[PDB]
Order: structure tokens, then sequence, then C-alpha cells
């Protein structure tokens, strides 16, 4: 019946769905570890700044 | 087909050196986590010189500061 | 160290990379002046002066 048309196509949709899907779970897990850093960032600043608050009331 | 387990026993086991860095890179992008637990296992069969400045090129130093405490021997 | 050094640090020197430092730090039990005499012969010589200074 002349079935490779069907076979092809549905599996390149198919590849190009999951592609995309692969794309989108690439990047919500890049915006994860951005905002990993961002909040690690703000800790490590935050103590920085205690350290110098300690360091200057040391005197 | 990414799995923790699997590629922290993999990495050991591997050829050639210059895909640490690539690995390191990856992680960094996707899980900036477990850098240092890649780096507790990679750290004899990885130079310490071009970690370092790869690390002061994307501004990750602070990041890997418990690492350090392990290497200055 | 038995015909093993030249395998690490010569081979090293030939790519002229920063490899050396790492193996100079990381082998022991090796030969200090016939490797600074090589590294002197050739390019290399920081590598040389920091083998002269750790001994």
């Amino acid at each position: 019946p002349e079935s490779i048309r069907k076979w092809r196509e549905e599996q390149r949709k198919r590849l190009q769905e999951l592609d995309a899907a692969s794309k989108v779970m690439e990047q919500e897990w890049r915006e994860k570890a951005k905002k990993d850093l961002e909040e690690w960032n703000q800790r490590q600043s935050e103590q920085v700044e205690k350290n110098k608050i300690n360091n200057r009331i040391a005197d | 087909a990414w799995k923790e387990g699997q590629f922290k026993d993999i990495i050991t086991k591997v050829a050639n050196v210059e895909l640490y860095y690539r690995a390191i890179q990856f992680y960094l992008e996707f899980k900036p986590l477990l850098l240092n637990d890649l780096l507790m296992v990679l750290s004899p069969r990885l130079d310490h010189t071009r970690a370092v400045n790869y690390f002061s090129k994307v501004k990750q130093l602070p990041l890997v500061k418990p690492y350090l405490r392990s290497v200055q021997n | 160290h038995r015909n093993l050094q030249n395998l690490l640090i010569l081979t090293a020197i030939k790519a002229d990379r920063t490899r050396v430092m790492e193996y100079i730090n990381r082998l022991d039990n090796y030969d200090a002046p016939d490797i600074a005499n090589i590294a002197i012969s050739n390019e290399l010589f920081e590598e040389a002066f920091a083998i002269f200074r750790k001994f």
C-alpha cells in the first residue's frame, strides 16, 4: 500500500514535537539554574555585609 | 537521557579528559549546585589551573569556595 | 620512574601547555636535574626555575 509516506511523516512530526519539548525543558532548567544563582548571590552578598558589620563593630 | 548517579559513575571511566570542561559548562548551565560534587571526584583527573581560570572568566569563584579547601595540599 | 619520566614530562614539553605545572606538582620520585636540563634546552624556562626553587 506504499505506507512509506506516513511512515516518514508521522515519525518526523513526532521527532519535531519531541525536540521542541526538550528545548522547552532545557530552557526551563536554565531559568531555574539562573534563579538559583540569583538566590545564592544575594545570600552571599548579605553574608559579606554581615561580616563587614561584625568586623566594624569589633573595635 | 540524563541521570545523576549514572553520570557520576561514568564520569570517572572516560578516556578523553577534555570532556570534563564541557560537562562542567553544561552543569553550570543546568545544575550549578552539583559542580562541587563533580569536582570532589574529578579533582585528581582534572587540572586545577584551567578550572579556576574558567571560573574567574565566568565570575564564579566563591561558588566553588568549599572545594578549594580540599586542594590546598 | 624507570623510563617513565620522559613519557610524562618530555611528552608534555612537546605540547607547551600549562599541564607541565600540574605534572610537576603531582609526580613524585623523579629526577629533578634531568628534567630541569631538558626544560632549559627547550623554550620553557619557568618550569626549570620552579624546579630549582622546589629543591
